[PDB]
Protein backbone atom coordinates (compact mmCIF):
# COMPACT_ATOMS: atom_id res chain seq x y z
CA UNK A 1 0.00 0.00 0.00
CA UNK A 2 3.09 2.41 0.86
CA UNK A 3 5.11 0.71 -1.79
CA UNK A 4 1.80 1.23 -4.11
CA UNK A 5 1.48 4.20 -4.00
CA UNK A 6 5.19 4.52 -4.68
CA UNK A 7 4.94 2.86 -7.61
CA UNK A 8 2.14 4.53 -8.66
CA UNK A 9 4.43 7.55 -8.14
CA UNK A 10 7.37 5.99 -9.99
CA UNK A 11 5.09 5.01 -13.19
CA UNK A 12 3.16 8.27 -13.37
CA UNK A 13 6.36 10.55 -13.43
CA UNK B 1 -35.99 0.63 -61.70
CA UNK B 2 -39.22 2.57 -61.50
CA UNK B 3 -37.09 4.49 -59.28
CA UNK B 4 -35.47 6.12 -61.70
CA UNK B 5 -38.53 7.63 -63.57
CA UNK B 6 -40.20 8.18 -59.74
CA UNK B 7 -36.76 10.28 -58.97
CA UNK B 8 -37.07 11.87 -62.66
CA UNK B 9 -41.25 12.55 -62.09
CA UNK B 10 -40.02 14.36 -58.43
CA UNK B 11 -37.15 15.91 -60.09
CA UNK B 12 -39.53 17.31 -63.11
CA UNK B 13 -41.91 18.62 -59.84
CA UNK B 14 -38.96 19.89 -58.55
CA UNK B 15 -38.74 22.29 -61.51
CA UNK B 16 -41.88 22.80 -62.75
CA UNK B 17 -43.19 23.71 -59.53
CA UNK B 18 -41.03 26.64 -58.96
CA UNK B 19 -41.59 27.40 -62.38
CA UNK B 20 -45.21 27.66 -61.90
CA UNK B 21 -44.73 29.17 -58.55
CA UNK B 22 -42.85 32.23 -59.21
CA UNK B 23 -45.01 35.16 -57.80
CA UNK B 24 -47.57 32.38 -56.44
CA UNK B 25 -45.80 30.79 -53.40
CA UNK B 26 -46.66 27.41 -52.27
CA UNK B 27 -49.85 25.11 -52.77
CA UNK B 28 -52.05 22.80 -55.12
CA UNK B 29 -53.02 23.74 -58.56
CA UNK B 30 -50.19 23.18 -60.70
CA UNK B 31 -51.82 20.21 -63.44
CA UNK B 32 -48.93 20.99 -66.12
CA UNK B 33 -48.53 17.27 -66.31
CA UNK B 34 -46.66 16.84 -69.70
CA UNK B 35 -43.07 15.88 -69.26
CA UNK B 36 -43.69 13.36 -66.09
CA UNK B 37 -46.37 11.68 -68.65
CA UNK B 38 -43.52 11.47 -70.99
CA UNK B 39 -41.35 9.94 -68.80
CA UNK B 40 -43.84 7.49 -67.60
CA UNK B 41 -44.38 6.78 -71.28
CA UNK B 42 -40.95 5.94 -71.68
CA UNK B 43 -40.95 3.71 -68.88
CA UNK B 44 -43.89 1.94 -71.00
CA UNK B 45 -41.70 1.97 -74.56
CA UNK B 46 -39.29 0.29 -71.69
CA UNK B 47 -41.40 -2.23 -70.28
CA UNK B 48 -43.54 -3.52 -73.15
CA UNK B 49 -41.24 -6.23 -74.63
CA UNK B 50 -40.07 -7.02 -70.59
CA UNK B 51 -43.81 -7.35 -70.21
CA UNK B 52 -44.51 -9.45 -73.01
CA UNK B 53 -41.65 -11.95 -72.16
CA UNK B 54 -42.61 -12.31 -68.21
CA UNK B 55 -46.38 -12.80 -69.00
CA UNK B 56 -45.88 -14.85 -71.98
CA UNK B 57 -43.07 -17.13 -69.71
CA UNK B 58 -46.30 -17.09 -66.72
CA UNK B 59 -49.49 -17.57 -69.12
CA UNK B 60 -47.42 -20.42 -70.57
CA UNK B 61 -46.70 -21.84 -67.57
CA UNK B 62 -50.40 -21.62 -66.74
CA UNK B 63 -51.39 -23.59 -70.47
CA UNK B 64 -48.29 -25.51 -71.70
CA UNK B 65 -46.83 -26.16 -68.32
CA UNK B 66 -43.37 -25.68 -66.61
CA UNK B 67 -40.26 -27.45 -69.09
CA UNK C 1 -29.52 -42.53 -46.22
CA UNK C 2 -31.38 -40.40 -47.46
CA UNK C 3 -28.38 -38.67 -49.47
CA UNK C 4 -26.05 -40.67 -52.18
CA UNK C 5 -23.21 -40.02 -54.62
CA UNK C 6 -24.56 -40.16 -58.20
CA UNK C 7 -24.38 -43.38 -60.09
CA UNK C 8 -24.92 -41.86 -63.37
CA UNK C 9 -26.30 -38.87 -65.21
CA UNK C 10 -29.30 -37.59 -65.90
CA UNK C 11 -29.54 -38.77 -69.65
CA UNK C 12 -30.47 -36.93 -72.40
CA UNK C 13 -32.07 -39.31 -74.27
CA UNK C 14 -35.23 -38.26 -71.01
CA UNK C 15 -34.56 -34.54 -72.11
CA UNK C 16 -34.68 -35.80 -75.62
CA UNK C 17 -38.43 -37.24 -75.36
CA UNK C 18 -40.07 -34.91 -73.71
CA UNK C 19 -41.94 -32.48 -75.97
CA UNK C 20 -40.91 -28.36 -75.57
CA UNK C 21 -42.91 -25.81 -73.48
CA UNK C 22 -42.26 -22.41 -74.78
CA UNK C 23 -40.71 -20.18 -72.38
CA UNK C 24 -38.86 -17.69 -73.77
CA UNK C 25 -35.97 -17.62 -71.80
CA UNK C 26 -34.10 -14.33 -70.58
CA UNK C 27 -31.08 -15.30 -72.28
CA UNK C 28 -31.80 -16.93 -75.73
CA UNK C 29 -33.24 -13.74 -76.81
CA UNK C 30 -31.59 -12.82 -80.40
CA UNK C 31 -28.33 -11.51 -79.45
CA UNK C 32 -24.49 -11.77 -81.26
CA UNK C 33 -27.08 -12.48 -84.24
CA UNK C 34 -23.87 -11.87 -86.47
CA UNK C 35 -20.89 -14.78 -86.76
CA UNK C 36 -17.99 -12.96 -87.84
CA UNK C 37 -15.86 -15.30 -90.78
CA UNK C 38 -12.24 -14.90 -91.08
CA UNK C 39 -10.16 -14.09 -94.10
CA UNK C 40 -9.99 -17.05 -96.26
CA UNK C 41 34.88 0.56 -33.58
CA UNK C 42 31.72 1.05 -32.16
CA UNK C 43 30.13 -2.70 -33.14
CA UNK C 44 33.10 -4.42 -31.64
CA UNK C 45 31.21 -4.99 -28.07
CA UNK C 46 28.74 -7.42 -29.33
CA UNK C 47 28.68 -11.30 -30.59
CA UNK C 48 27.45 -11.13 -33.91
CA UNK C 49 28.28 -8.92 -37.11
CA UNK C 50 30.04 -8.10 -40.37
CA UNK C 51 33.58 -8.23 -38.22
CA UNK C 52 32.62 -11.38 -36.62
CA UNK C 53 12.74 -21.06 -58.09
CA UNK C 54 9.62 -23.25 -58.03
CA UNK C 55 8.36 -26.42 -56.47
CA UNK C 56 4.81 -28.22 -57.86
CA UNK C 57 3.74 -28.66 -54.27
CA UNK C 58 1.00 -25.90 -53.82
CA UNK C 59 0.86 -25.82 -49.77
CA UNK C 60 4.60 -26.64 -49.53
CA UNK C 61 5.42 -23.42 -51.88
CA UNK C 62 7.20 -20.30 -51.16
CA UNK C 63 3.95 -17.70 -52.20
CA UNK C 64 1.92 -20.16 -49.83
CA UNK C 65 4.18 -19.93 -46.65
CA UNK C 66 4.49 -15.76 -47.97
CA UNK C 67 0.63 -16.12 -47.09
CA UNK C 68 0.26 -17.64 -44.28
CA UNK C 69 2.91 -15.40 -43.00
CA UNK C 70 1.18 -12.67 -43.98
CA UNK C 71 -2.37 -13.28 -43.18
CA UNK C 72 -2.35 -15.00 -39.10
CA UNK C 73 -0.45 -12.36 -37.24
CA UNK D 1 -8.22 -56.59 -53.75
CA UNK D 2 -8.80 -53.30 -52.56
CA UNK D 3 -10.00 -53.00 -49.18
CA UNK D 4 -13.45 -52.33 -47.75
CA UNK D 5 -13.26 -48.55 -47.07
CA UNK D 6 -13.35 -47.96 -43.06
CA UNK D 7 -12.91 -44.59 -42.20
CA UNK D 8 -12.57 -42.39 -38.89
CA UNK D 9 -14.71 -39.63 -39.65
CA UNK D 10 -17.98 -40.97 -41.26
CA UNK D 11 -19.69 -44.62 -40.55
CA UNK D 12 -22.67 -44.30 -42.83
CA UNK D 13 -24.82 -46.91 -41.92
CA UNK D 14 -23.13 -47.36 -38.27
CA UNK D 15 -21.22 -50.67 -38.40
CA UNK D 16 -18.75 -51.37 -35.71
CA UNK D 17 -15.77 -52.79 -36.85
CA UNK D 18 -12.50 -54.50 -35.68
CA UNK D 19 -10.82 -51.79 -33.26
CA UNK D 20 -7.13 -51.79 -35.52
CA UNK D 21 -9.53 -50.89 -38.62
CA UNK D 22 -10.41 -47.53 -37.62
CA UNK D 23 -7.31 -46.10 -36.67
CA UNK D 24 14.28 -40.59 -36.50
CA UNK D 25 16.31 -37.43 -35.95
CA UNK D 26 18.91 -35.03 -37.43
CA UNK D 27 21.97 -35.25 -35.17
CA UNK D 28 22.10 -31.62 -34.43
CA UNK D 29 20.26 -31.57 -31.17
CA UNK D 30 23.18 -33.54 -29.99
CA UNK D 31 24.88 -31.05 -31.65
CA UNK D 32 22.87 -28.76 -29.24
CA UNK D 33 22.38 -29.73 -25.67
CA UNK D 34 25.80 -31.28 -25.73
CA UNK D 35 27.47 -27.84 -26.49
CA UNK D 36 24.81 -26.35 -24.43
CA UNK D 37 26.14 -28.31 -21.37
CA UNK D 38 29.61 -27.61 -22.85
CA UNK D 39 29.02 -23.54 -22.52
CA UNK D 40 27.19 -24.45 -19.15
CA UNK D 41 30.15 -25.93 -17.27
CA UNK D 42 32.47 -22.94 -18.62
CA UNK D 43 30.16 -20.94 -16.90
CA UNK D 44 29.88 -22.76 -13.98
CA UNK D 45 33.63 -22.53 -13.88
CA UNK E 1 -7.73 -41.80 -22.77
CA UNK E 2 -7.69 -43.14 -26.23
CA UNK E 3 -4.42 -41.61 -27.23
CA UNK E 4 -2.70 -42.14 -23.58
CA UNK E 5 -4.18 -46.11 -22.59
CA UNK E 6 -6.24 -47.54 -25.05
CA UNK E 7 -4.93 -46.94 -27.98
CA UNK E 8 -3.10 -50.27 -28.66
CA UNK E 9 -1.01 -49.18 -31.34
CA UNK E 10 0.98 -47.56 -29.10
CA UNK E 11 3.57 -49.71 -26.96
CA UNK E 12 2.89 -50.28 -22.91
CA UNK E 13 5.73 -53.26 -22.56
CA UNK E 14 9.40 -53.14 -20.53
CA UNK E 15 11.68 -51.15 -22.16
CA UNK E 16 14.89 -52.90 -23.66
CA UNK E 17 18.54 -51.69 -22.27
CA UNK E 18 18.86 -50.27 -25.82
CA UNK E 19 15.38 -48.31 -25.37
CA UNK E 20 16.59 -47.15 -21.63
CA UNK E 21 20.18 -46.23 -22.83
CA UNK E 22 18.69 -44.08 -25.42
CA UNK E 23 16.25 -42.42 -23.37
CA UNK E 24 18.64 -41.35 -20.92
CA UNK E 25 20.25 -39.72 -24.03
CA UNK E 26 17.49 -38.40 -25.11
CA UNK E 27 16.36 -37.21 -22.38
CA UNK E 28 19.92 -35.15 -22.38
CA UNK E 29 19.21 -34.17 -25.86
CA UNK E 30 16.14 -33.18 -25.61
CA UNK E 31 15.54 -32.03 -21.88
CA UNK E 32 11.86 -31.81 -21.04
CA UNK E 33 10.40 -32.58 -24.16
CA UNK E 34 8.49 -35.24 -23.11
CA UNK E 35 5.63 -35.05 -26.37
CA UNK E 36 8.71 -35.20 -28.40
CA UNK E 37 10.43 -37.89 -26.99
CA UNK E 38 6.95 -39.75 -26.76
CA UNK E 39 6.93 -39.35 -30.79
CA UNK E 40 10.47 -40.67 -31.40
CA UNK E 41 9.85 -43.74 -28.75
CA UNK E 42 6.09 -44.27 -30.03
CA UNK E 43 5.48 -44.96 -26.86
CA UNK E 44 3.08 -43.00 -23.88
CA UNK E 45 4.43 -39.40 -22.73
CA UNK E 46 3.99 -40.67 -19.35
CA UNK E 47 4.87 -43.86 -19.50
CA UNK E 48 8.28 -42.40 -20.79
CA UNK E 49 8.25 -39.82 -17.64
CA UNK F 1 15.19 -6.10 -11.79
CA UNK F 2 15.58 -8.38 -14.33
CA UNK F 3 13.72 -6.44 -17.07
CA UNK F 4 15.73 -3.27 -18.15
CA UNK F 5 13.81 -0.21 -19.23
CA UNK F 6 13.91 -0.44 -22.84
CA UNK F 7 12.04 -3.48 -22.76
CA UNK F 8 7.99 -2.80 -23.67
CA UNK F 9 5.20 -3.01 -22.76
CA UNK F 10 6.40 -1.84 -18.89
CA UNK F 11 3.68 -1.46 -16.54
CA UNK F 12 4.70 2.35 -16.15
CA UNK F 13 2.42 3.41 -19.29
CA UNK F 14 -0.26 2.75 -20.85
CA UNK F 15 0.99 2.23 -24.99
CA UNK F 16 0.32 6.26 -25.74
CA UNK F 17 2.38 7.52 -23.27
CA UNK F 18 4.81 5.30 -24.10
CA UNK F 19 4.87 6.89 -27.53
CA UNK F 20 4.89 10.37 -25.46
CA UNK F 21 7.77 9.59 -23.65
CA UNK F 22 9.37 7.99 -26.68
CA UNK F 23 9.19 11.02 -28.81
CA UNK F 24 9.95 13.36 -25.53
CA UNK F 25 13.22 11.24 -25.37
CA UNK F 26 13.94 11.51 -28.54
CA UNK F 27 13.78 15.09 -28.64
CA UNK F 28 16.00 14.98 -25.02
CA UNK F 29 18.62 14.31 -26.90
CA UNK F 30 21.82 16.41 -26.35
CA UNK F 31 22.09 17.90 -29.60
CA UNK F 32 19.81 15.69 -31.78
CA UNK F 33 18.06 18.01 -34.31
CA UNK F 34 21.24 19.67 -35.20
CA UNK F 35 22.55 19.50 -38.05
CA UNK F 36 25.11 22.45 -38.78
CA UNK F 37 27.96 20.20 -38.31
CA UNK F 38 26.70 17.10 -40.68
CA UNK F 39 25.09 14.98 -38.65
CA UNK F 40 22.74 12.37 -39.29
CA UNK F 41 19.84 10.75 -36.93
CA UNK F 42 18.48 7.06 -37.77
CA UNK F 43 15.14 5.60 -35.94
CA UNK F 44 14.55 2.20 -37.46
CA UNK F 45 11.66 0.16 -36.68
CA UNK F 46 11.17 -3.84 -37.36
CA UNK F 47 9.50 -7.01 -36.31
CA UNK F 48 11.40 -9.44 -34.43
CA UNK F 49 10.17 -11.90 -37.18
CA UNK F 50 8.41 -15.19 -35.75
CA UNK F 51 10.31 -15.11 -32.62
CA UNK F 52 8.06 -17.27 -31.17
CA UNK F 53 7.97 -19.67 -33.57
CA UNK F 54 11.20 -20.40 -33.75
CA UNK F 55 12.47 -21.01 -30.31
CA UNK F 56 14.29 -23.91 -29.56
CA UNK F 57 13.48 -25.39 -26.19
CA UNK F 58 17.01 -26.89 -25.95
CA UNK F 59 18.24 -23.30 -25.65
CA UNK F 60 15.41 -22.25 -23.98
CA UNK F 61 15.67 -24.15 -21.16
CA UNK F 62 19.11 -23.61 -21.37
CA UNK F 63 18.47 -19.52 -21.04
CA UNK F 64 15.51 -20.24 -17.99
CA UNK F 65 18.22 -22.35 -16.03
CA UNK F 66 19.79 -18.76 -15.53
CA UNK F 67 17.14 -16.74 -14.19
CA UNK F 68 14.32 -19.15 -12.39
CA UNK F 69 14.84 -22.45 -10.34
CA UNK F 70 15.31 -25.11 -13.03
CA UNK F 71 12.16 -26.94 -11.95
CA UNK F 72 10.14 -23.89 -13.07
CA UNK F 73 12.29 -24.05 -16.32
CA UNK F 74 11.50 -27.83 -16.76
CA UNK F 75 7.62 -26.94 -16.54
CA UNK F 76 7.67 -23.96 -18.65
CA UNK F 77 9.81 -26.33 -21.26
CA UNK F 78 7.64 -29.34 -20.93
CA UNK F 79 4.77 -27.23 -20.94
CA UNK F 80 5.42 -25.50 -24.60
CA UNK F 81 5.74 -29.02 -26.06
CA UNK F 82 2.05 -30.05 -25.66
CA UNK F 83 -0.34 -31.37 -28.09
CA UNK F 84 -1.53 -28.78 -30.47
CA UNK F 85 -5.29 -30.69 -31.28
CA UNK F 86 -7.85 -29.25 -33.34
CA UNK F 87 -10.97 -30.72 -34.90
CA UNK F 88 -9.10 -32.92 -37.47
CA UNK F 89 -5.35 -32.86 -37.07
CA UNK F 90 -3.41 -32.93 -33.77
CA UNK F 91 0.20 -32.49 -33.63
CA UNK F 92 2.96 -32.35 -31.28
CA UNK F 93 4.54 -28.97 -31.00
CA UNK F 94 7.88 -29.57 -31.12
CA UNK F 95 9.31 -26.41 -30.74
CA UNK F 96 8.32 -22.62 -30.74
CA UNK F 97 6.71 -20.71 -28.35
CA UNK F 98 2.60 -21.32 -27.95
CA UNK F 99 1.38 -17.77 -27.25
CA UNK F 100 -1.34 -18.28 -25.71
CA UNK F 101 0.41 -20.06 -22.56
CA UNK F 102 -0.60 -17.43 -19.42
CA UNK F 103 3.69 -17.06 -18.68
CA UNK F 104 4.43 -16.97 -22.29
CA UNK F 105 4.33 -13.26 -21.86
CA UNK F 106 7.14 -13.85 -19.83
CA UNK F 107 9.50 -16.07 -22.12
CA UNK F 108 8.41 -13.85 -24.97
CA UNK F 109 10.23 -11.04 -23.49
CA UNK F 110 13.03 -12.89 -21.87
CA UNK F 111 13.85 -14.10 -25.06
CA UNK F 112 13.23 -11.43 -26.37
CA UNK F 113 15.71 -9.54 -24.08
CA UNK F 114 18.69 -12.13 -25.28
CA UNK F 115 17.84 -10.15 -28.53
CA UNK F 116 18.15 -7.01 -27.75
CA UNK F 117 21.75 -8.24 -25.64
CA UNK F 118 22.55 -9.25 -29.51
CA UNK F 119 21.47 -5.93 -30.87
CA UNK F 120 22.99 -3.21 -28.09
CA UNK F 121 25.45 -5.63 -27.83
CA UNK F 122 26.91 -5.46 -24.03
CA UNK F 123 28.46 -2.40 -23.80
CA UNK F 124 25.91 0.03 -24.26
CA UNK F 125 23.00 -1.96 -22.75
CA UNK F 126 25.10 -1.74 -19.85
CA UNK F 127 25.07 1.88 -20.80
CA UNK F 128 21.15 2.08 -21.04
CA UNK F 129 19.99 -0.18 -18.57
CA UNK F 130 23.00 1.87 -15.95
CA UNK F 131 24.32 0.31 -12.88
CA UNK F 132 22.11 -2.02 -11.06
CA UNK F 133 22.33 -0.34 -7.53
CA UNK F 134 20.37 2.59 -9.72
O1 LIG G 1 -41.33 18.76 -47.93
P1 LIG G 1 -40.74 19.88 -48.75
O2 LIG G 1 -39.24 19.77 -48.72
O3 LIG G 1 -41.18 21.22 -48.22
O4 LIG G 1 -41.26 19.74 -50.27
C1 LIG G 1 -42.65 19.64 -50.55
C2 LIG G 1 -42.93 18.24 -51.07
O5 LIG G 1 -42.08 17.99 -52.18
P2 LIG G 1 -41.02 16.79 -52.08
O6 LIG G 1 -41.67 15.54 -52.64
O7 LIG G 1 -39.80 17.16 -52.89
O8 LIG G 1 -40.65 16.59 -50.63
C3 LIG G 1 -44.38 18.06 -51.50
O9 LIG G 1 -44.47 16.79 -52.13
P3 LIG G 1 -45.29 15.63 -51.38
O10 LIG G 1 -45.19 15.87 -49.90
O11 LIG G 1 -46.73 15.72 -51.84
O12 LIG G 1 -44.70 14.29 -51.71
C4 LIG G 1 -44.87 19.14 -52.46
O13 LIG G 1 -46.29 19.06 -52.52
P4 LIG G 1 -47.09 18.44 -53.77
O14 LIG G 1 -46.33 17.25 -54.31
O15 LIG G 1 -48.45 18.00 -53.29
O16 LIG G 1 -47.26 19.49 -54.84
C5 LIG G 1 -44.50 20.54 -52.01
O17 LIG G 1 -44.75 21.43 -53.09
P5 LIG G 1 -45.85 22.58 -52.92
O18 LIG G 1 -46.34 22.56 -51.50
O19 LIG G 1 -45.21 23.90 -53.26
O20 LIG G 1 -46.99 22.29 -53.86
C6 LIG G 1 -43.03 20.67 -51.60
O21 LIG G 1 -42.83 21.96 -51.03
P6 LIG G 1 -41.72 22.94 -51.65
O22 LIG G 1 -42.27 23.57 -52.90
O23 LIG G 1 -41.39 23.99 -50.62
O24 LIG G 1 -40.49 22.14 -51.97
Amino acid sequence: PERWEIRQLIASG
Amino acid sequence: KVMHQIRACKDLKHIIYYKFNKNLGKGPGCGFWQPAWRVWLNFLRGTIPLLERYIGNLITRQFEGRS
Amino acid sequence: TSHRPQLEARSGAKAAAYTPTGIEHARLLPGHTTLKYRKFSWRKGTAFGRHKGYINDMTKSEYHQEFLHKHVR
Amino acid sequence: KIPAAVSNWKNPNGYTVALERRVTINDGFMKLSEALENADKKARQ
Amino acid sequence: RWNEYLNPKLNFTEFSKEEDAQLLDLARELPNQWRTIADMMARPAQVCV
Amino acid sequence: KLFPNWIKPSDSEIPPLLVYKWTQGINNLSEIWDVSRGQSAVLLETTLGEMAEKIDFTLLNRLLRLIVDPNIADYITAKNNVVINFKDMSHVNKYGLIRGLKFASFIFQYYGLVIDLLLLGQERATDLAGPANN
